[PDB]
């Protein structure tokens, strides 16, 4: 699900 | 969201270190949002706090008596009327997950097993076709002053 | 609902609606604020992502309820199962007027008979015995006819013996694996607590007697006895439906 | 001979002689839990070792560093009686002493302080009991010993069914004790892969350029070189004359001026000779023959700068041309042979997309952690933390060696983490064996399992208790001031008593005891699990794990398992088996020295046992001990066969150990089929202790055995004489010799009486010696339950008959004379626990008082002023134990309800009536009454008189003791001042607590006196304040949970005789259902008149090939033969010779035995003693494998004076005459297991409903009715059964409306229905209609 | 394993044959749990794709149906034809070996006298009407499915016979778990073959030429026992309709050969057969093989 904790930090 | 706030309340002026200035901003936010919504049963905040202060004077007391103290030695130390030490541990409580498996792994839940006390039992729905019954003879035995006088009733 | 010690209990779909609910509130108060786009676009992805854990969960990356390991039943989850409907799922629904015991012989009985203990059938019979008590005048009432029975006064027996007579019941066992595996007979009381069961029938069951349990159960409208009767009653199935031979040979 | 072997000396048959003796049957579980908690002044496994690896703890750089000292095990707070009763752990409190020190910035080092904290607590750790077991909560558990995969390194297969293409492959697994798993496999374009445990696949080589390994040296290391030399010009080849091997000529293969050999004739023994005698080094070959070859290492042009060829690339007659012109005299190429070195790790090699070290470093990190960028930092230490952190990895001391041991290297220790030479190792042994050389291992050899049990997986949850308490400790480490806090500050204690409690509270290995029987109970404490942490799941595996492997032989039990859904999942151990030192399973063996057989026993690991040749347990030695015949049946490498005389290595110690203690239990198991001996070892366990104790006539001679090891009895510690017996304790008066100078004192064993067990049932000691008698050491001093004299007896045996009686045995139901049900013999005391909780509502209180609205005195008879039932009372169903009324005000009541009240009267109270009442159909003595109250609520009456009484208990109790110390320690005191100073008379008027001050002349009597007098003075005060304290802890408030009261549990007692339903069954797995009781008159009789127990039937003894229990019946038989005559030679008094003259005839019996009796017992007591318990039969010892056999069971058939064919005539008791044919008659011990049938039983007509789906559940125990389930729908509707099917699942269960409107019916003698709709689909209808769908019931 | 349990129940066992008995016990006690969770899982499927066929129609008035034939496959008569046909009803009408016949007329339920009348004469094949024939729509008519139930007549209008169907399939699911030289027909009949077309040889062989040619056997009172299957090149004895006698050897063959054998003579050429190409020589000693 491309885990939504990496997309924020981003 | 408590970052965004003293970004708007800030002023330069004062010669504080904008750090230590927005980090008593931001922990305010996070502990308001904390007590509040955490909670399925919600509580107050002063209750909360309340509660956290125990949890510390358990830990203190509990090497200094060789095991641990009885619920009516926390109470001496804490300021409040001291039976409400069980009436707080008694709302403190999480509720349980009602889907919680009880033994076998089977599909038996916890939940599957909670009775229902709101329901009329039929042995008594049986006895009120009867009360209706009992009643009615003797009411029609009577004087027809008498029924219209009760039949309002 | 309340359990005792204080302690509640509560659907996992609770855990779920909240933080939906929640996280609906705060969107409302930054559009508000007008907070920056990095922000309100990341609430948005929090709420796409709490909805879709809120009606089937487990095509992200699993939500899991607060403080517990144990991940929380969706509402899709109350539909699936194993499998599918659980309600038609074995098993399947309880049934009122039902029993059980272990099972004994009995090569006494006629075939079309069977064996139901005193004790048990006072239990089961139980309406059809506040009827007929009060029926032909025995009970001024139900609620006194329930206090005879419950002083078990003598006088029940012979009532019992009324109601008992013209009047199936089906006796089943453990796997039913074909047609054969429910059947209907007679009701003969017996003294103990062991069901008594026509040794011919022991093939059809494939029963042994090495302590299995069949249930009874009680044919209450008036039509499910005569269905009973003509269709599921021992004498009329002889013949095995797999291969036209007869079934009720000698073990 | 001991002392309760003389009472009752059984005859034991048996040839072979026992060489050792059966080993403490609870050796596992004692040993283990002792490893754990205990000093060791080393680094061994305990608590110490696992302190050591955690600790020391050191802040963030700023030289604050915490080590570890030492640690102290407090006393029990309570004692195992006081802390089973009130329901807490019986715990011991953890203080470890710890020092904190601080170096100053910056130091030469040493420390401005360090304090020395006294023992800061770290919670309570449960201790164990002399038997083996734990208290956890009141309740008695085991902790199941655990079955899992040994640390190592493990070559697997998976040929065939991979891909379809058959195809095999190899697959090597690197599983260490903590950290990632580290899996190598091939794949079909042969390339070697490894995988983090489930993760991406990547090509295998990546990692070593991680290590620092270029192209050259991976090369270099897998395959030799082939060294190509351009000789005076185009190209010569070194050979090595074994090269050549499996292959075929590639050109004219010549050689020193003589073509040996030339294209198309393949290289032999013949050519290799000649090579090798002719010495041939070089030879010429063509230019063409490195089109195809792959070479070596790096050639660079010398002049310009420029790359010739890279590693691994094949030559081309035109790379050749760039650096044969420039001088080159070598040319390193690889060497590949399809048989010896493939070209595997080659292959590999170019489908890696690195280069380089970082290359590599990022391509791990991305595959672990993809979508997230690299850092140079994070690849490296991620990577070391992998294989080479201290904290994360330890393959385990065991690990380390059975890594060593597998790659057949020499030292057993070293690295807790893997070096570079270790992977590279793995690595190189996986292709051999893809090579052809060594095979793969299976799981299931008993030399790859490992056993841990209690010791060590308590450890691991205490380890992990610590991991998670340092950063705690670390983080206020970073911060904290100086001398401030100290070590107790930070250091919290709950997360570690937790990470305890989670592991013995909730486990899949803790489980309640299994304690209804002597035998359960050992059974259990000896058990193997593959389930659980770290083990298999059921869904998983697979049958190959279960199945039966040669390795099983004297480790574990083949035969005893459970036959449900986990079959080989349990495995339970072996009689002889030991745990390795380093956890494996040992085996005894006998050492033979080639021709003698020696009595030195020596212990074969799984791996050592397989090389061997070990003999057969029956096999023929005499006059010293040499093998009789020149050849004899043995096994060594896995088969079995025929061996001569010497080469046999070992020999088996007993004819027994490859059974279990279960298995071992059941006489004449050797002619009885193995799927029955399951059945029966199943059952035997199950069976529940019976009102009088009997005996096995038909034994083993385990039993002895299995009675002491067991916990229930009371085994004499020291020798000595009785000096008091009482049915409540008994008092040992010990002997001079073993008795210490002073404390001596007397032996004191206070027994058990009537109790609630785990499974419902009585557990209580009864006494077996008499006033005055000789008592030795290790003696039974009083029987458990289901023993009898130290003899292990769970059942009771009966006279049996084999025929069909009218059909009332038809399958194996069983049919029972009245004898037995008239002699209250299977009669079975069961006990029942229930319990009343005065609770707290928000509307007030709960009282517990006797004023219960509109009840009679009926009730309030058998209730006191209290509120609570008298003692001694009988009660049955209905009866109420504890009346009690919750406080429910304004009840709010309808109109017609209230002017009838109104009418008549009733003063309507505001109060519940909630009393405790006896649950229907069950009945028995009340037998004691328990009142646990919180502290701060008023104690009632009751409890004050109980208070008294537990306190008068208390008193007498305690000042016994004192009374019989003090005397039997004050008149040896007198006897030895009498010893040089004896004033008789005038001693003992003056008071006799007034003589320890009297001395005597010198001599060490003096001081043996003053030894004596010393622990009297102690008596005098210690009886003070244990008197005091004991009394303290009566009146002293008992802790409940919140919102509770006050509590009382009550005690009942219901004594269950034997009716039609319950399962009976003998060991053999005959199984059956006791059908009808029958008068004796009935009963067939024989010529004596004597009538027969029970009448089974033969038809159920040849399908079930279960032969044993047949030879039992006729054994059986004459047991009881012996018995009769000496039971009338007893009543005759004949003499005592010719009483003493008939028994030495029983005991003898042929020739060959081990036996060796008497005449050296004592002429006259003993044997009279003795004759009294023989003559309820002859007590007899049928050894598992070494049994009895047919002539002999014959031959002590006619000393009984009873017919060779174990046949006798009977009658039918209804018609008088004979039967034809005669049958066979004799004694089969049998067993009543608990199935009882008046727990089965169920029936519901109306009850309570589940709130959430309205579906019938047993609340107000009205219980339950029948589910069902889906196969029953089937059946109705393959019937025409439409309105049985429509009841079944409207009216009678979801119709919410329905259901009254039925009932209501019922009761006016209306028979209808008022369908509608279930609830169970209503529900569906709301549930789909929250999601999106707009789901209606259409009409039209 | 090469060493059978040489003793037996009365005797004792010993140490080896009790540890060799317990791996079958085992594995047996492992199995039939699994045959318990096979069956199950087997049923399920069963009855989900039968169900909702339920007889709904008397007669849909077709002719169609299938053609019964005994089941004598090769060895020996596992299934008489009495069992097949009884309770079913009849295709067409089944004509005696002369025929103006009628025997049974059309549509009848044949109920045990009809079968025994049917065994009487010589009826070899019965063409049935079946239900997998039958043209209504939305399930099975009446006369198409046969008769069975416990009770011995008919089907009535309205049972749901797609239930005991799957049962029936389902139940019995626990109870379930290099020498081809020559045929020796074993009673005394008449040979009657089907496909094939031979030429004599030199030998005097009757040669099949085809791949699908049977080898039956004629009765004289209505019993087709046996039938046989002869492989493409097998060395004959009888010719075709020539009585066989009580165990008499009519074929032979070589098992491991299967021979390429023309229907005419002349000399042998090589096209294509290049030594090294397709083939390689292979001569042997003074004899010229
Ligand atoms: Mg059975
Ligand atoms: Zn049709």
């Amino acid at each position: 699900t491309t885990d939504p904790v990496r997309m924020y930090m981003r | 969201i408590g970052l965004m706030k003293a970004v708007d309340k800030f002023e330069y002026r004062r010669g504080y270190k904008f750090s230590t200035y927005a980090t008593w901003w931001i922990r305010q936010a996070i502990t308001r949002s904390i007590a509040d919504q955490a909670r399925t049963i919600r509580i107050p905040v002063h209750m909360i706090e309340t509660i956290n202060k125990l949890n510390r004077i358990s830990r203190q007391m509990l090497q200094e008596m060789g095991r641990e103290p009885t619920p009516e030695e926390l109470a001496e130390r804490m300021l409040m009327p001291e039976d409400k030490i069980r009436k707080v541990l008694k709302i403190a409580k999480e509720p349980i997950s009602m889907e919680t498996p009880i033994g076998d792994d089977e599909d038996s839940h916890l939940g599957d097993f909670i009775e229902d006390t709101t329901l009329e039992l039929p042995l008594d729905s049986a006895t009120t076709e009867s009360l209706r019954a009992a009643t009615h003879d003797v009411l029609a035995g009577l004087t027809a002053r008498e029924a219209k006088v009760l039949r309002m009733r | 609902v309340p359990l005792d010690g204080g302690r509640f209990a509560t659907s996992d779909l609770n855990d779920l609606y909240r933080r939906v609910i929640n996280r609906n509130n705060r969107l409302k108060r930054l559009l508000d604020l007008a907070a920056p786009d990095i922000i309100v676009r990341n609430e948005k992805r929090m709420l796409q992502e709490a909805v879709d854990a809120l009606l089937d969960n487990g095509r992200r990356g699993r939500a899991i309820t607060g403080s517990n390991k144990r991940p929380l039943k969706s509402l899709a989850d109350m539909i699936k199962g194993k499998q599918g409907r659980f309600r038609q799922n074995l098993l399947g629904k309880r049934v009122d007027y039902s029993g059980r015991s272990v099972i004994t012989v009995g090569p006494y009985l006629r075939l079309h008979q069977c064996g139901l203990p005193k004790k048990m059938a006072l239990e089961l019979f139980k309406p059809f015995i506040y009827g007929k008590l009060e029926l032909r005048g025995l009970a001024t009432t139900i609620k006194a006819a329930k206090k005879m029975v419950e002083r078990e006064e003598a006088v029940v027996w012979d009532i019992l013996d009324e109601v008992i007579r013209e009047h199936p019941v089906l006796l089943n066992r453990a796997p039913t694996l074909h047609r054969l595996g429910i059947q209907a007979f007679e009701p003969v009381l017996i003294e103990g607590k062991a069901i008594q069961l026509h040794p011919l029938v022991c093939a059809a069951y494939n029963a042994d007697f090495d302590g299995d349990q069949m249930a009874v159960h009680v044919p209450l409208t008036l039509e499910a006895q005569l269905e009973a009767r003509a269709l599921m009653m021992s004498t009329n199935n002889i013949l095995s439906p797999a291969n036209g031979e007869p079934i009720i040979v000698p073990s | 001979y001991s002392y309760t072997e003389k009472k009752r000396i059984r005859k034991d048959f048996g040839k072979r002689p026992q060489v050792l003796d059966v080993p403490y049957l609870l050796s596992i579980q004692l040993d283990s839990f002792q490893k754990f908690i205990e000093q060791d002044p080393e680094g061994q496994y305990g608590l110490e070792a696992a302190f050591r690896s955690v600790f020391p703890i050191q802040s963030y750089s700023g030289n604050s560093e915490l080590q570890y000292v030492s640690y102290r095990l407090g006393e029990p707070v309570f004692d195992v009686q006081e802390c089973q009763i009130r329901g807490v752990t019986y715990s011991a409190p953890l203080r470890v002493k710890l020092r904190l020190v601080i170096y100053e910035r910056e130091a030469p080092e040493g420390t401005v302080k360090d304090i020395k904290e006294q023992e800061v607590y770290m919670g309570e750790i449960p201790l164990m009991t002399d038997n083996g077991t734990f208290v956890i909560n009141g309740t008695e558990r085991v902790i199941v010993s655990q079955l899992h995969r040994s640390p190592g390194v493990f070559f697997d297969s998976d040929k065939g069914k991979t891909h379809s293409s058959g195809k095999v492959l190899y697959n090597a697994r690197i599983i260490p004790y903590r950290g990632s798993w580290l899996d190598f496999e091939f794949d079909p374009k042969d390339n070697l892969f490894v995988r983090i445990d489930r993760r991406r696949k990547l090509p295998a080589t990546i990692i070593l350029r991680a290590l620092n390994y270029t192209t050259e040296q991976i090369l270099d290391l897998f395959f030799e070189k082939v060294i190509f030399e351009i000789r005076d010009n185009k190209l010569q080849m070194e050979l090595v004359p074994e090269r050549l091997r499996g292959e075929t000529a590639s050109f004219d293969i010549e050689a020193n001026g003589k073509v040996y050999v030339e294209k198309g004739r393949r290289i032999t023994a013949r050519h290799i000779r000649q090579l090798e005698k002719d010495d041939v080094k070089l030879i010429e070959v063509p230019v063409e023959y490195i089109a195809g070859k792959v070479v070596a290492k790096d050639y660079i042009d010398e002049s310009t700068g420029e790359l010739i060829c890279a590693a691994n690339m094949e030559l081309s007659l035109d790379l050749l041309a760039k650096l044969s012109q420039s001088g080159h005299k070598r040319i390193e190429t690889l060497f590949t042979n399809d048989l010896d070195h493939g070209p595997y790790i080659s292959e590999t090699l170019r489908v890696d997309p690195t280069n380089d070290r970082l290359s590599a470093l990022v391509e791990i990190y991305r595959m672990m952690r993809p979508g997230e960028p690299p850092t140079r930092e994070a690849a490296e230490s991620l990577f070391e933390n992998l294989f080479f952190s201290e904290d994360r990895y330890d393959l385990s001391a065991v690990g380390r060696m059975k890594f060593n041991r597998s790659l057949l290297r020499e030292e057993i220790e070293g690295s807790g983490i893997l070096s570079k030479d270790d992977i590279i190792d793995v690595m190189k042994k996986l292709i051999d064996i893809r090579n052809g050389k060594g095979e793969v291992d299976d799981i299931d050899h008993l030399g790859n399992r490992r056993i841990r049990s209690v010791g060590e997986m308590a450890e691991n949850q205490f380890r992990v208790g610590l991991v998670r308490v340092e950063r705690a400790v670390k983080e206020r480490l970073s911060l904290g001031d100086l001398d401030t806090l100290m070590p107790q500050d930070m250091i919290n204690a709950k997360p570690i008593s937790a990470a305890v409690k989670e592991f013995f509270g909730s486990s899949q290995l803790s489980q309640f005891m299994d304690q209804n029987n002597p035998l359960s109970e050992i059974t259990h404490k000896r058990r193997i699990s593959a389930l659980g942490p770290g083990g298999l799941t059921r869904e998983r595996a697979g049958f190959e794990v279960r199945d039966v492997h040669p390795t099983h032989y004297g480790r574990v039990c083949p035969i005893e398992t459970p036959e449900g859904p986990n079959i080989g999942l349990i495995n339970s151990l072996s009689v002889y088996a030991q745990t390795n030192e380093y956890g494996f399973l040992e085996t005894p063996y006998r050492k033979v020295t080639d021709g003698v057989v020696t009595d030195e026993i020596h212990y074969l690991s799984a791996i050592e046992e397989g090389n061997y040749v070990i003999a057969q347990a029956n096999s023929n030695l005499d006059e010293e001990g040499h093998f009789v015949e020149d050849l004899v049946t043995c096994r060594s490498k896995g088969e079995s066969s025929l061996f001569s005389r010497d080469q046999v290595d070992y020999m088996d110690v007993s004819t027994q150990q490859v059974v279990s203690v279960g298995a071992s239990l059941i006489p004449f198991l050797e002619h009885d089929d193995a799927n029955r001996a399951l059945m029966g070892a199943n059952m035997q366990r199950q069976a529940v202790p019976t009102l009088r104790a009997d005996k096995p006539l038909v034994g083993t001679g385990m039993e002895r055995a299995v009675a002491v090891d067991s916990g229930v009895t009371a085994v004499a510690k020291r020798g000595g004489v009785v000096q008091y017996v009482d049915a409540s304790r008994i008092v040992i008066k010990v002997n001079e010799d073993e008795m210490y100078p002073g404390e001596a004192g007397i032996d004191i064993y206070n027994l058990t009486k009537y109790t609630r067990s785990n499974q419902n049932t009585c557990i209580n000691q009864m006494p077996c010696v008499s006033l005055g008698e000789p008592v030795e050491r290790g003696d039974v001093l009083a029987d458990g339950p289901s023993t009898d004299l130290g003899e292990l007896a769970l059942g009771q045996n009966m006279r049996v008959a084999f025929m069909p009686w009218n059909g009332y045995n038809f399958e194996d139901s069983i049919l029972v004379s009245e004898r037995v049900v008239q002699e209250d013999r299977f009669t079975t005391i069961h006990i029942q626990e229930l319990a009343c909780v005065s609770r707290d509502t928000k509307l007030g209180p709960e009282e517990i008082t006797a004023d219960i609205p509109n009840v009679g005195e009926a009730a309030l008879s058998k209730l006191d002023e209290s509120g609570i039932v008298y003692i001694g009372a009988e009660v049955t169903g209905g009866d109420i134990l504890v009346g009690k009324v919750t406080p429910k005000g304004e009840t709010q009541l309808t109109p017609e309800e209230k002017l009838l009240r109104a009418i008549f009267g009733e003063k309507a109270s505001d109060v519940k009536d909630s009393s405790l009442r006896v649950p229907n159909g069950v009945s028995g003595t009340v037998i004691d009454v328990q009142v646990f109250t919180r502290d701060g609520v008023e104690k009632d009456k009751r409890a004050l008189e109980i208070e008294e009484m537990q306190l008068k208990q208390a008193k007498k109790d305690l000042s016994e003791e004192l009374q019989i110390l003090e005397a039997g320690l004050f008149s040896r005191i007198r006897a030895v001042l009498v010893a040089g100073g004896v004033e008789a008379e005038k001693l003992d008027k003056l008071p006799r607590d007034r003589w320890l001050e009297l001395g005597l002349t010198d001599e060490e009597k003096q001081n043996q006196l003053e030894q004596l007098a010393e622990q009297y003075d102690e008596l005098k005060h210690e009886f003070e304040k244990k008197l005091e304290a004991k009394r303290r802890k009566i009146t002293q408030g008992d802790d409940l949970a919140p919102g509770v009261l006050k509590i009382v549990k009550v005690y009942l007692a219901v004594k269950r005789r034997i009716q039609p339903g319950d399962k009976m069954a003998g060991r053999h797995g005959n199984k059956g259902v006791i059908s009808k009781i029958n008068p004796i008159e009935d009963m067939p009789y024989d010529e004596n008149g004597t009538p027969v127990d029970i009448v089974l039937n033969p038809l159920g003894v040849p399908s079930r090939m279960n032969i044993g229990q047949i030879l039992e019946t006729h054994l059986g038989m004459a047991a009881k033969g012996i018995g009769d005559k000496i039971n009338a030679m007893l009543k005759q008094q004949q003499e005592v010779a010719k009483l003493r003259e008939f028994i030495q005839r029983a005991y003898d019996l042929g020739a060959d035995v081990r036996q060796k009796v008497d005449l050296s017992t004592f002429s006259d007591e003993e044997v009279m003693r003795l004759a009294e318990n023989l003559r309820k039969g002859m007590p007899i010892a049928t050894p598992v494998f070494d049994g009895a056999k047919e002539a002999e069971i014959k031959e002590l058939l006619k000393l009984g004076d009873l017919p060779t064919s174990g046949q006798i005539r009977l009658y039918d008791g209804r018609t008088g005459e004979q039967f034809e044919r005669p049958v066979t008659v004799g004694y089969m011990y049998m067993l009543k297991l608990n199935h009882l049938v008046d727990d089965k039983m169920h029936a519901r007509s109306t009850g309570s409903y589940s709130l959430v789906t309205q579906q019938p559940l047993g609340g107000k125990a009205q219980f339950g009715g029948q589910r069902f389930g889906e196969m029953e729908v089937w059946a109705l509707e393959a019937y025409g059964a439409a309105y049985t099917l429509q009841e079944m699942l409207t009216v009678k269960s979801d119709d919410v409306n329905g259901r009254t409107k039925m009932y209501k019916n019922i009761v006016d003698g209306n028979h209808q229905m008022e369908p509608g709709m279930p609830e169970s689909f209503n529900v569906l209808l709301k549930e789909i209609r929250s999601l999106g769908i707009n789901i209606e019931l259409e009409d039209e | 394993i090469e060493t059978p349990i040489t003793a037996n129940f009365r005797e004792g066992l010993n140490v080896l044959q009790y540890f060799i008995s317990t791996h079958g016990a085992r594995k047996g006690l492992a199995d039939t749990a699994l045959k318990t969770a096979n069956s199950g899982y087997l049923t399920r499927r069963l009855v989900d794709v039968a169900q909702d066929l339920v007889v709904t129609e008397d007669d849909c008035g077709t002719h169609e149906g299938i053609m019964m034939t005994p089941v004598i496959e090769g060895g020996d008569v596992k299934e008489p034809l009495r069992d097949r046909v009884l309770g079913r009803v009849t295709a067409e009408d089944v004509l005696k070996p002369g025929t103006a016949d009628i025997l049974v007329p059309r549509n009848t339920l044949l109920h045990e006298q009809w079968c025994d009348l049917l065994e009487e004469n010589s009826v070899d094949a019965v063409k049935v009407r079946s239900v997998v024939s039958c043209d209504t729509d939305f399930g099975v008519c009446a006369h198409c499915y046969g008769r069975d139930l416990a009770r011995g007549h008919i089907i009535n209008k309205g049972e749901a016979i797609g239930v005991i169907a799957a049962q029936s399939i389902g139940e019995p699911g626990t109870q379930l778990t290099a020498a081809e030289s020559s045929i020796q027909v074993k009673n005394k009949g008449s040979i009657k073959l089907s496909n094939v077309k031979s030429v004599v040889n030199s030998s005097g062989k009757l040669v099949i030429t085809s791949r699908n040619t049977e080898l039956k056997l004629i009765d004289e009172f209505g019993r087709t026992k046996e039938s046989y299957k002869v492989p493409y090149g097998a060395v004959l004895a009888k010719g075709d309709g020539e009585q066989v006698a009580g165990g008499e050897t009519v074929a032979n063959w070589d098992p491991h050969t299967m021979p390429v054998i023309t229907e005419v003579s002349g000399f042998v050429r090589f096209t294509d057969m290049i030594d090294g190409q397709t083939i390689t020589r292979q001569t042997d000693e003074l004899t010229g093989l």
